[PDB]
C-alpha cells in the first residue's frame, strides 16, 4: 500500500452520497480537490432548442429555460468532442445529441408532460449517453409543462457536452459538506457568547472521532491542519465515486499541462 | 434661464455607479459600449501612426477601434460605410476619432451640484457590465450611496482641455477641502471597522498570510519584516503587517485621556518613521479629522502619496478582513 | 439636389444616418450634411 | 395578464408566499399573487464589494432561475380617413413608388404589411407598413419623382427594444377604420446594477456577482443566496428585519407558516427556544469557511433567510450616451429623450 | 406557474416530487414539516423551494390567451 | 391566414374583405404563428 | 526518390513524447533544429452548391520546408510560397510580381473572407528532429483551442527500399510503451506525379482527419 | 448588454501564451510569472506546495480583480538554484501525491463495493 | 573579445583540452561510434 | 502587398525609335525585351453570394489577375530567326495578327494578384494604389490546372490579352515600360493599342505606413517627369479607369 501518499477512509456509500475522511493531506489540496469537483467536470446537457408548435399558456424561453436544466446520462464524456472543435457544420454527429419532443393534449382531464418523453433520435455509436436521469419511484422524472383539451407542444433539441464554469446547468455535484477540527485545538475560530461558550455552541457529529482536549494541556502551538471530513452527493447523472476519481484525474491533467508549458520554455530559452 | 445658462450638451453619458474596492482612488470603470459610442479626436503624428493605423483597421465594430478619419481639409470619411478600414492610408495632420481608451482624463460628477468638489476628473479603465466603478472614499464629496444614484460624465475633446481637467479638476487635488480646512475623505465603512480589529494587541499573524499581504502591497520592497516573537514560533503583529503601508518618514503623537509613555489602556498614537510604536489606529486617525494621518501625509510629501496611501490600506485590509470574518445579529441588541 | 463630389454617380445613392444627424454617401463613405 | 395589451407589463418566473406573513394579509390575498422570493442572506463582510447599500450575489442561483422576469410590451395604429378618400393603407411598401423610406428591414412584414407572431425583431425594424397617397400637386421641393406616388408612415421598434412578437390584433374603430395592435414579449434577467428591497425600508444594487466557489459556505454545504453588509443594521435600528430572519429561519426549519403580526405575545426569547430544539446556535450564528482557501472563519456570521422583492428600475432603461444626433427646429440644440437619444 | 425544478441553492432536483409531495398532504393526512422530510429534503432550501411554491399553473389553465375584460 | 377570437374558427381573408368571422361574426381577429418554423442567432 | 509517412496518436500524453524519446536513444544519432507547423481549415460560406462539391479547403503551413503554405481540396494540391527568395527570376524581371509576396492565409482571410470562413485552426510548435541511422524522425505536441490533442510522428527517408520495415519499427516502438490506437498513413496524392511536399500536405490530411 | 462571454474563462484567445516569466528587478533570484485563465484552485495549491522546499525563501500569489480569470505567482530561492526548477519539482510532488490519493480512494471504494 | 586574463587562461585551457579531445575523436572515428548526447549530472571520480 | 505610385502616357510609332534612343542617353542602361501573359478570372455569377454586407458594405466583389512569362519560340514566327532578339523586333510588331492564337493559349490553361480603385482626394500628385500578392509554384492532384483550381476557389475565366513591349531600369527602383496589348479571343487577335506604345513609369513601396519613404518616392517621379517636358506629357489616368470591381465595368487599356 503506498504508505508515502494521501490516506483515505470511506465510512459512507450509496448511489448518490459518499462519506469519508482525508488524512494525512494539506488543507490547500483538500480545498482545490472540491473545488475542482464542484466546478470543473463535464457533463451532458441540453444546450439548444427550436420549436415548431406551441399552444401552452407558458412562454418559449420559459421552457427553453426549464429544458436546459434536466440531467441526462453523461458516463461516457470521455468520447465526444467540444463543438468548437469538430469539423461538421453545427452539430455533428460526433460532437452533438438530439432528442425530440411531442405532446398533445388529447383528453378533457389536463395532461402532465414529464421528462420521460425526451426522444433520440440521433446515432449514438455503441455509446452510453444521453438517456434521462429517473429517480423518483414513478419514474416520471422532471415533469417538464402542463397541457388542456386541445393544446400541442412539439420541439427538437440539441444537447453538447461542457462544464460548470459557464452555467450551473453543466454541474453534477449538488452539496459537498467540508468539515474539519470539531474541537478547535488549533485555535482557528473564535467563539461569540453570552454566559458560557461551552454550552451555547453545540456539537458536532464528528467529535466522536478524536479525542476531548484536556484543561491541564497548554496550547500546541505546532499543529497543522491533516484530518479533514468530507461527504459528496451528485445531481445523478454521474457516479459519485467517479466525480471524485475525474476530480482528481481534471486537477493532474491542469498541473501536466502547467509541466507541459514550463518545459516547452525552458525549451525555448535553450533557443 | 434655459437655453443660454445652461443647455444640453454633446459626448456625454449618464448611469448608475457602484463600488468597486481594487480600483485606485483617481479611477473611474466605464462600461464597454458606453466606451464605444463616445469619440476623441487624435491628431496623427509620427509617434502614432503604427498605433491609429492599426485602429483604423481593427473599425468601428470593436474595442478598441475607430469610428470617424477627418482629414486636413474638413471632410470626413464614415469608417462603416467607406470600405477603407483597411484602405485608407493616413497622413500628418488627418485626425482619427477613436474610442476612449485607459487613462483618457473625464469630467464626472452628481445633481445637484451644490459646492466645488462635487465635480472631479478620473482616469478611465474599461470594464464589462453597465455601471461606473468608483473608489469607496470619494463618495463623501459626492454624497452618494449605491441604492441607485446615477451620475454625469463629461469627455474632453482637446489638449488644452485635457490639461486643465488633469492639473486642476483632478481627484488627488481635492483633498484638503476650503470650506472648513480639514480632509474631506477618509477610511469608512468596513475598512475603517477593520483597520480597528487589526492593530488590537491581540492579533498575531503566521508566516503564509503575512507573505501574501506583503505581496499584496504594491509598493513593496521584497524585504520581509523580522517578527517581533522568533521563538518559540515566528508571528507578526497586525501593527507590523499595516506598517508597511505607510510611507517612511511620517511621525505622528497623539496623547488621549489618561494615556501615559507606556500606555496600559492602548490608547493614543505614536508613529517614528513609519513604524506604529503603540495605538489603536480608528477614526479620529484615518478618518476625514483634523491632524490625522491622511492631513499630515499629504501635508509633508504630496497629493499622489497619499492617493498610493488610500489604495495601499484598503487593499491590505481588504485582504486580512476577507479571511477574519465579520457580521452582526439580533444577539448583539440582549442584555 | 444632394452628389458626391467624388464617385459622380447619378442617380446618386445616399443613406441618412438619423441617430448621428448626417448624409452618408453609400459608396465612398463621405460626409454630405451634417447636423 | 395573458390577453391584456397593457402599454406596459412585468410577470415573475417563480413567485413564493412569505414565510412570515401578518394575519391581515388573507385579506389582501398577498398569499395568492406574492410579489418576491425568500432569498438566504447572510450578514457579513466578504471581500469588500457590499459597502454602502450595494450587495453580492450567486451566480449559480441566477443561472437556475431566481429573480427572472418577463417583459411585455404593446403597440397601435390605425388608417386614417382624411376627406373622404383613405389616406392611408395597410401595404407592404416598394421602393419604386415610395420615397422616405426607413433604413429598417422591412423584409420580416407579410404580404398584409403586418409582422407575423414568432419573429426575434430587433433594433430599429418595423413591424407595422402603412403608406400615405399623396396628391399629385403636392411635391417635396423636388426630392419626390415621377413614379414616386406615394410615402412611408411605417413604425419602428424603440431603438433599444429586442425580443419576439408575441401577438398580433386586426380589428376596426367605431368608424369603421383598420385597426391593428402589436405585444412584444422579452425576459429580463438580474446583473450588475439592479435594484432589490427588504420590507423594512432596506434597497440596493447588485455590485458584483459571485460564483458557487468563491462563496463562503458552512459545514453542511450551504451558500448564501446573497450576502450585505452589517454597516446598515445600527442607525436604521431594523431589528424587524433580525426577527424576520430569526422566525422565517424556524419556520423553514419546521415546516408551517409563522405569524408575524403586529401587538401579539411572540417573543424573541420564544422563538429562540423553538430555534434550539432543532440544533442550532440560538442567536442564529453559524461557522462558515473560506471559499478560496477553505480555512475556518474567526467570527461567525448572522445567516438566514428572509424575503426580497425587485424593484422595477433596471439599469438597462437607464443607460444613455450620444456623440451627435438630432437637433432642434427652433433652438437647433440636442434634442431631450433618452429614447430619442438627446444631449 | 409550474414548480421549479432545481434548487438555486445546492443544485439539487425538487422538480419531480411535488406531485408526490401532494399526495401525502391529503391522502396521509400528514403536516408538512413530516411529508418535507419524507423526500429527503433536509437542508432547510430545498425546505423553503417546496414549501413556499405558489401553483399559478391551475388559474390560467383555465382561460384562454384571446379575450380578458378589464 | 386569420383565426376568429371566441371559436378559434381557421378563416382566410383577402386585402378587401371585411374583418369578420364568417360563423360567429365578431370584429375581433387574430393573427397565426409562422407555420415555418425559423432559426435565429441573438446578436 | 524519398519517401515519407505520417501517424497520429490521439489518445496520447502530455509525457508520451519524452518516452518515445527515450525508448529510442539507443539508436539516436544525432538531433537538429526545432520545427514548426500550422493547420487551418476554411469553409465556404455559400450555399447554391452542388452535391457533388466539397465544402471544405485544408491548409497546411509548413515552417523548415522554407514558410511554405499547402491549400488541398478533393485531392487537388496547390503550393505557394511567400518568401523572396523562392521567387523564379523570370517573374521579377519581366513585371507580373512587385517582388514582396503574401502568404494565400491573408488573402483567403482578408479579401475572399465572403466566400471562405475559418473554422478551425491547430498549431504545433517546438517540435525535436532526431537523426537515425538513414532516417529523421520529428515529434511534437498538438495544440487546438481548447488545448492538448495529441502525439503526431512524421517520418522521412531517401532509400525506399525498407522504408516499410522501418515504419513496422516504430510501430513496435510505440507498441511497448502501450500507445495501441493510432492512425498512421503513407499514401501519394498523385501515383504518376510526384511531389515530394505535396504528398506529405495530403498524408497529414489524411492523418488528422476525424 | 455589456456581459462578456463565459468561454472566456476556459479558452485561450489566438496569441496568448499560457504562462509568462519576468524577471523580478528587486530581490536576487525571484521571478514573477502570469498564469492566463485559471483562479485559486492552483494557485493556493502550487504556492502551498512550494513551502514545502527548504531552498525556497518567498512564494506568494494574487488575483488583482475578480473580473479576470488570471493570477500572478512571484518565487524567489537560494543562490544556486532556479526558480523554474523549484516549480517544476512542486509539479511533481503534486502529481505523485494526486496518484497515490487516486489509488488510495480505488482500493477503498472497491473495497466498500466487496462489503457492499 | 575575451574580457579577462583569468577567462584567457581558461580560454587556453579549454584550447589544449579540446584539442587533445578533437584529436582523439579523429583518431577513433577513422578507425567507433562516440555520443554527442549524453550530458551526466555529477563528473565520473577519477 | 505594396503601394505602387505610377504615372502613365503614350506615344505614336513614328517617334519609337528616336524615343528608345533618348532614354538610353539618360538611364546610361540599354533596353531588355519582356513579354507577359495575363488572364482574369471573375467570381461565378452561378453562386449567390449573399455574405456581401449589404446593410454595411463590409467587401465588394472584384477580380484576380494571374500572370505568366510565355518564352519568345511562340512569339516569332517562320520570318524572323534571321534577326537576333533585340529591342528592334518591335518594329515589326504593327499588325492585328500574331503567332500566338487561342488554341496555344487554350492548351496552355504564375503570380496571382489583386488590386483596389486609387486613393481618392484631389491632393495627389501620382496615381497610388494598393496591390496584393501571391505566387503559385506547382500543383498536383488528379486535375492540377490553372482552370481547375480557379474554379475550385470560385472564379471564372472572363478574358486574357498579351502584353510585348521593353523595360527601363533607373535609379532609385524607377522602372519605366513601353508596352504593346494584344487582345486574343477565339474570334481573333486584336491590337488595342493600334498604332501607338503605351508609357508606364512607376516605383513600388514595401510598407505604406512609412511616409518619408512615399514622399521621396513621389520626389522622383516628379522629377523624372519634369525632365520629360517638351517630348511626351506624363500624366495621372482617371482614378475611375483603374476601378476592377465587377459590379461596374470598365477596362483601362
Amino acid at each position: 500500500m503506498s504508505e508515502e501518499g494521501p490516506q483515505v477512509k470511506i465510512r459512507e456509500a450509496s448511489k448518490d452520497n459518499v462519506d469519508f475522511i482525508l488524512s494525512n493531506v494539506d488543507l490547500a489540496m483538500a480545498n482545490s480537490l472540491r473545488r475542482v469537483m464542484i466546478a470543473e467536470i463535464p457533463t451532458l446537457a441540453i444546450d439548444s432548442v427550436e420549436v415548431e408548435t406551441n399552444t401552452t399558456v407558458l412562454a418559449d424561453e420559459f421552457i427553453a429555460h426549464r429544458l436546459g436544466l434536466i440531467p441526462l446520462q453523461s458516463m461516457d464524456i470521455e468520447q465526444l468532442e467540444y463543438s468548437r472543435d469538430c469539423f461538421c457544420e453545427d452539430h455533428c454527429d460526433k460532437c452533438s445529441v438530439v432528442l425530440t419532443l411531442q405532446a398533445f393534449g388529447e383528453s378533457e382531464s389536463t395532461t402532465n408532460v414529464y421528462s420521460k418523453d425526451l426522444v433520440i433520435v440521433s446515432n449514438l455509436m455503441g455509446r452510453n449517453i444521453g438517456h434521462p436521469i429517473i429517480q423518483d419511484k414513478e419514474g416520471n422524472g422532471v415533469l417538464i409543462c402542463k397541457l388542456r383539451k386541445g393544446q400541442e407542444l412539439k420541439l427538437t433539441c440539441v444537447a453538447k457536452k461542457g462544464i460548470a464554469k459557464e452555467h450551473a446547468k453543466w454541474g453534477p455535484a449538488a452539496a459537498i459538506e467540508f468539515e474539519y477540527d470539531p474541537w478547535n485545538k488549533l485555535k482557528h475560530t473564535d467563539y461569540w457568547y453570552e454566559q458560557d461558550s461551552a454550552k451555547e455552541w453545540p456539537q458536532s457529529k464528528n467529535c466522536e472521532y478524536e479525542d476531548p482536549p484536556n484543561e491541564g494541556d497548554p496550547f500546541d502551538y505546532k499543529a497543522q491542519a491533516d484530518t479533514f471530513y468530507m461527504n459528496v452527493e451528485s445531481v445523478g447523472s454521474i457516479p459519485v465515486d467517479q466525480v471524485v476519481v475525474r476530480g482528481i484525474d481534471t486537477l493532474q491533467k491542469k498541473v501536466a499541462s502547467i509541466l507541459l508549458a514550463l518545459t516547452q520554455m525552458d525549451q525555448d530559452k535553450v533557443n | 434661464r434655459g437655453n443660454l445658462m445652461g443647455k444640453r450638451v454633446d459626448f456625454s453619458a449618464r448611469t448608475v455607479i457602484s463600488g468597486d474596492p481594487n480600483l485606485e482612488l483617481d479611477q473611474v470603470g466605464v462600461p464597454k459600449s458606453i466606451a464605444k459610442t463616445l469619440t476623441y479626436p487624435e491628431v496623427v503624428t509620427p509617434y502614432n501612426i503604427d498605433r491609429l493605423t492599426q485602429l483604423v483597421r481593427n473599425g468601428p465594430n470593436e474595442h478598441p477601434g475607430a469610428k470617424y478619419v477627418i482629414r486636413d481639409s474638413g471632410d470626413r470619411i464614415d469608417l462603416r460605410y467607406s470600405k477603407r478600414a483597411g484602405d485608407i492610408q493616413l497622413q500628418y495632420g488627418w485626425k482619427v476619432e477613436r474610442h476612449i481608451m485607459d487613462n483618457d482624463p473625464v469630467l464626472f460628477n452628481r445633481q445637484p451640484s451644490l459646492h466645488k468638489m462635487s465635480m472631479m476628473a478620473h482616469r478611465v479603465k474599461v470594464i464589462p457590465y453597465s455601471t461606473f466603478r468608483l473608489n469607496l472614499s470619494v463618495t463623501s464629496p459626492y454624497n452618494a450611496d449605491f441604492d441607485g444614484d446615477e451620475m454625469n460624465l463629461h469627455v474632453p475633446q482637446s489638449e488644452e482641455t485635457r490639461a486643465e481637467l488633469s492639473q486642476l479638476c483632478a481627484v488627488p487635488l481635492q483633498i484638503v477641502s476650503p470650506q472648513s480646512n480639514k480632509p474631506c475623505m477618509g477610511i469608512v465603512q468596513d475598512t475603517l471597522c477593520g483597520i480597528r480589529k487589526l492593530t488590537l494587541r491581540d492579533t498575531f499573524i503566521e508566516l503564509d498570510q503575512v507573505l501574501n499581504m506583503l505581496y499584496w502591497v504594491p509598493d513593496w520592497d521584497g524585504v520581509i519584516p523580522t517578527p517581533a516573537i522568533i521563538k518559540p514560533k515566528p508571528l507578526w503583529s497586525g501593527k507590523q503587517i499595516l506598517s508597511v503601508a505607510i510611507p517612511n518618514g511620517i511621525h505622528l503623537q497623539r496623547f488621549d485621556e489618561g494615556t501615559t509613555l507606556l500606555s496600559p489602556k492602548d490608547n493614543g498614537m505614536l508613529i517614528i518613521d513609519g513604524q506604529i510604536i503603540f495605538g489603536v489606529v480608528e477614526k479620529k486617525t484615518v478618518g476625514s479629522s483634523n491632524g490625522g494621518l491622511i492631513h499630515v501625509v499629504t501635508r509633508e510629501k504630496g497629493p499622489q502619496v497619499c492617493a498610493k496611501l488610500f489604495g495601499n490600506i484598503q487593499k491590505v485590509v481588504n485582504f486580512w478582513l476577507l479571511h477574519n470574518g465579520f457580521s452582526t445579529g439580533i444577539g448583539d441588541t440582549i442584555a | 439636389v444632394l452628389t458626391c463630389p467624388e464617385c459622380k454617380v447619378y442617380p446618386p445613392k445616399i443613406v441618412e444616418r438619423f441617430s448621428e444627424g448626417d448624409v452618408v454617401c453609400a459608396l465612398c463613405g463621405l460626409v454630405l450634411s451634417d447636423k | 395578464y395573458n390577453v391584456r395589451m397593457d402599454t406596459m407589463a412585468n410577470i415573475l418566473y417563480y413567485p413564493q408566499k412569505p414565510l412570515g406573513t401578518t394575519r391581515a394579509m388573507e385579506y389582501l390575498k398577498f398569499r395568492e399573487l406574492p410579489a418576491g422570493q425568500n432569498a438566504i442572506v447572510a450578514i457579513a463582510c466578504y471581500s469588500g464589494y457590499n459597502q454602502e447599500d450595494s450587495m453580492i450575489m450567486n451566480q449559480s442561483s441566477i443561472d437556475r432561475g431566481l429573480f427572472r422576469s418577463l417583459f411585455f410590451r404593446s403597440y397601435m395604429d390605425q388608417e386614417k380617413k382624411y376627406g373622404m378618400s383613405i389616406t392611408e393603407t395597410f401595404e407592404k411598401p416598394q421602393r419604386t413608388n415610395t420615397l422616405r423610406m426607413k433604413h429598417g428591414t422591412y423584409d420580416k412584414l407579410d404580404d398584409d404589411g403586418l409582422i407575423a407572431p414568432g419573429v426575434r425583431v430587433s433594433g430599429e425594424d418595423v413591424i407595422i407598413g402603412k403608406t400615405t397617397p399623396i396628391s399629385p400637386d403636392e411635391e417635396e421641393l423636388g426630392q419626390r419623382t415621377a413614379y414616386h406616388s406615394k410615402r412611408d408612415a411605417s413604425t419602428p421598434l424603440r431603438s433599444t427594444e429586442n425580443g419576439i412578437v408575441d401577438q398580433v390584433l386586426v380589428t376596426t374603430n367605431q368608424d369603421g377604420l383598420k385597426f391593428v395592435k402589436v405585444r412584444v414579449r422579452t425576459t429580463k434577467i438580474p446583473q450588475i446594477g439592479d435594484k432589490f428591497a427588504s420590507r423594512h425600508g432596506q434597497k440596493g444594487t447588485i455590485g458584483i456577482t459571485y460564483r458557487r466557489e468563491d462563496m463562503p459556505f458552512t459545514a453542511e454545504g450551504i451558500v448564501p443566496d446573497l450576502i450585505i453588509n452589517p454597516h446598515a443594521i445600527p442607525s436604521r435600528m431594523t431589528v424587524a428585519h433580525l426577527i424576520e430572519c430569526l422566525l422565517s429561519k424556524v419556520a423553514a426549519l419546521s415546516g408551517n407558516e409563522g405569524d408575524a403580526s403586529p401587538f401579539t405575545d411572540i417573543t424573541v426569547e420564544g422563538i429562540s427556544k423553538l430555534l434550539r430544539e432543532h440544533g442550532y446556535q440560538s442567536r442564529g450564528f453559524e461557522v462558515m469557511y473560506n471559499g478560496h482557501t477553505g480555512k475556518k472563519l474567526m467570527a461567525q456570521i448572522f445567516f438566514g433567510p428572509t424575503y426580497y422583492q425587485r424593484l422595477r428600475h433596471m439599469v438597462d432603461d437607464k443607460i444613455h450616451a450620444r456623440a451627435r444626433g438630432p437637433m432642434q427646429v427652433l433652438t437647433r440644440q440636442p434634442v431631450e429623450g433618452r429614447s430619442r437619444d438627446g444631449g | 406557474m409550474i414548480v421549479p425544478v432545481r434548487c438555486f441553492s445546492c443544485g439539487k432536483v425538487v422538480g419531480d416530487k411535488w406531485e408526490s409531495y401532494l399526495n401525502l398532504l391529503q391522502e396521509d393526512e400528514l403536516d408538512e414539516g413530516t411529508a418535507l422530510s419524507r423526500l429527503g429534503l433536509k437542508r432547510y432550501c430545498c425546505r423553503r423551494m417546496i414549501l413556499t411554491h405558489v401553483d399559478l399553473i391551475e388559474k390560467f389553465l383555465r382561460y384562454n390567451p384571446l379575450e380578458k375584460r378589464d | 391566414k386569420y383565426i376568429c377570437a371566441e371559436c378559434s374558427s381557421k378563416l382566410s381573408l383577402s386585402r378587401t374583405d371585411a374583418v369578420r368571422c364568417k360563423d360567429c361574426g365578431h370584429r375581433i381577429l387574430l393573427k397565426a404563428r409562422t407555420k415555418r418554423l425559423v432559426q435565429f442567432e441573438a446578436r | 526518390m524519398g519517401k515519407s509517412a505520417v501517424i497520429f496518436v490521439e489518445r496520447a500524453t502530455p509525457a508520451t513524447l519524452t518516452e518515445l524519446k527515450d525508448a529510442l536513444s539507443n539508436s539516436i544519432l544525432s538531433v537538429r533544429d526545432p520545427w514548426s507547423i500550422d493547420f487551418r481549415t476554411y469553409r465556404c460560406s455559400i450555399k447554391n452548391l452542388p452535391a457533388d462539391v466539397s465544402k471544405l479547403m485544408y491548409s497546411i503551413t509548413f515552417h523548415h520546408h522554407g514558410r511554405q503554405t499547402v491549400l488541398i481540396k478533393d485531392n487537388s494540391a496547390m503550393v505557394t510560397t511567400a518568401a523572396a527568395a523562392d521567387i523564379p527570376p523570370a517573374l521579377v524581371f519581366n513585371g507580373s510580381s512587385t517582388g514582396v509576396p503574401e502568404s494565400i492565409d491573408t488573402i483567403l482571410s482578408s479579401k475572399l473572407s465572403n466566400i471562405w470562413m475559418q473554422r478551425q485552426l491547430i498549431k504545433g510548435d517546438a517540435g525535436e528532429t532526431l537523426i537515425l541511422d538513414g532516417l529523421t524522425v520529428r515529434l511534437v505536441n498538438l495544440f487546438s483551442s481548447t488545448g492538448f490533442k495529441g502525439l503526431l510522428i512524421e517520418l522521412q527517408a531517401d532509400e525506399a527500399g525498407e522504408f516499410e520495415t522501418k515504419i513496422a519499427g516504430i510501430e513496435g516502438h510505440l507498441a511497448e510503451i502501450r500507445a495501441k490506437e493510432y492512425k498512421t498513413s503513407s499514401d501519394s496524392l498523385g501515383p504518376d506525379t510526384s511531389n515530394e511536399i505535396c504528398d506529405l500536405a495530403y498524408q497529414y490530411v489524411r492523418a488528422l482527419e476525424l | 448588454m455589456n456581459a462578456p462571454d463565459r468561454f472566456e474563462l476556459f479558452l485561450l484567445g489566438e496569441g496568448e501564451s499560457k504562462l509568462k516569466i519576468d524577471p523580478d528587478t528587486k530581490a536576487p533570484n525571484a521571478v514573477v510569472i502570469t498564469f492566463e485563465k485559471e483562479d485559486h484552485t492552483l494557485g493556493n495549491l502550487i504556492r502551498a506546495e512550494l513551502l514545502n522546499d527548504r531552498k525556497v525563501l518567498f512564494a506568494a500569489y494574487k488575483v488583482e480583480h475578480p473580473f479576470f480569470a488570471r493570477f500572478k505567482l512571484r518565487i524567489q530561492t537560494t543562490e544556486g538554484y532556479d526558480p523554474k526548477d523549484a516549480l517544476k519539482n512542486a509539479c511533481n510532488s503534486i502529481i505523485n501525491k494526486l496518484g497515490a490519493l487516486k489509488t488510495n480512494f480505488e482500493t477503498e471504494w472497491n473495497l466498500q463495493t466487496l462489503a457492499a | 573579445r575575451a574580457e579577462g586574463p583569468e577567462e584567457l587562461a581558461r580560454i587556453l585551457q579549454q584550447l589544449k583540452l579540446d584539442k587533445i579531445i578533437h584529436v582523439l575523436t579523429t583518431m577513433f572515428e577513422n578507425t567507433w561510434s562516440c555520443s554527442r548526447i549524453i550530458k551526466i549530472d555529477k563528473p565520473i571520480r577519477t | 502587398m505594396v503601394q505602387q505610385l505610377s504615372l502613365f502616357g503614350s506615344i505614336g510609332d513614328d517617334g519609337y525609335d528616336l524615343l528608345i534612343s533618348t532614354l538610353t542617353t539618360i538611364s546610361g542602361n540599354p533596353p531588355l525585351l519582356y513579354n507577359s501573359l495575363c488572364t482574369v478570372w471573375k467570381p461565378n455569377p452561378s453562386y449567390d453570394v449573399e455574405n456581401v454586407n449589404s446593410r454595411n458594405q463590409l467587401v465588394e466583389p472584384n477580380r484576380i489577375k494571374l500572370s505568366k512569362e510565355v518564352p519568345f519560340s511562340y512569339l516569332i514566327d517562320e520570318t524572323m530567326m534571321d534577326k537576333p532578339l533585340n529591342f528592334r523586333i518591335l518594329k515589326s510588331f504593327t499588325n492585328d495578327k500574331i503567332p500566338l492564337n487561342y488554341a496555344m493559349t487554350r492548351n496552355i490553361l504564375w503570380s496571382l494578384q489583386i488590386s483596389d480603385i486609387p486613393a481618392a482626394g484631389n491632393n495627389r500628385s501620382v496615381s497610388m494604389q494598393t496591390i496584393a500578392e501571391t505566387i503559385i509554384l506547382s500543383s498536383a492532384g488528379k486535375n492540377s490546372s490553372v482552370s481547375s483550381l480557379m474554379n475550385g476557389l470560385g472564379y471564372v475565366f472572363e478574358f486574357q490579352y498579351l502584353t510585348i513591349g521593353v523595360k527601363f531600369f533607373m535609379k532609385h527602383g524607377l522602372i519605366l515600360e513601353l508596352q504593346k496589348i494584344w487582345q486574343i479571343e477565339e474570334a481573333g487577335n486584336s491590337q488595342i493599342t493600334s498604332g501607338g506604345f503605351l508609357l508606364k513609369a512607376y516605383i513600388n513601396v514595401s510598407r505604406g505606413t512609412d511616409i518619408d519613404r512615399i514622399n521621396y518616392t513621389e520626389t522622383a517621379l516628379m522629377n523624372l517627369k519634369k525632365e520629360l517636358q517638351g517630348y511626351i506629357e506624363l500624366s495621372v489616368p482617371d482614378r475611375q479607369s483603374m476601378d476592377s470591381r465587377v459590379a461596374h465595368g470598365n477596362i483601362l487599356i
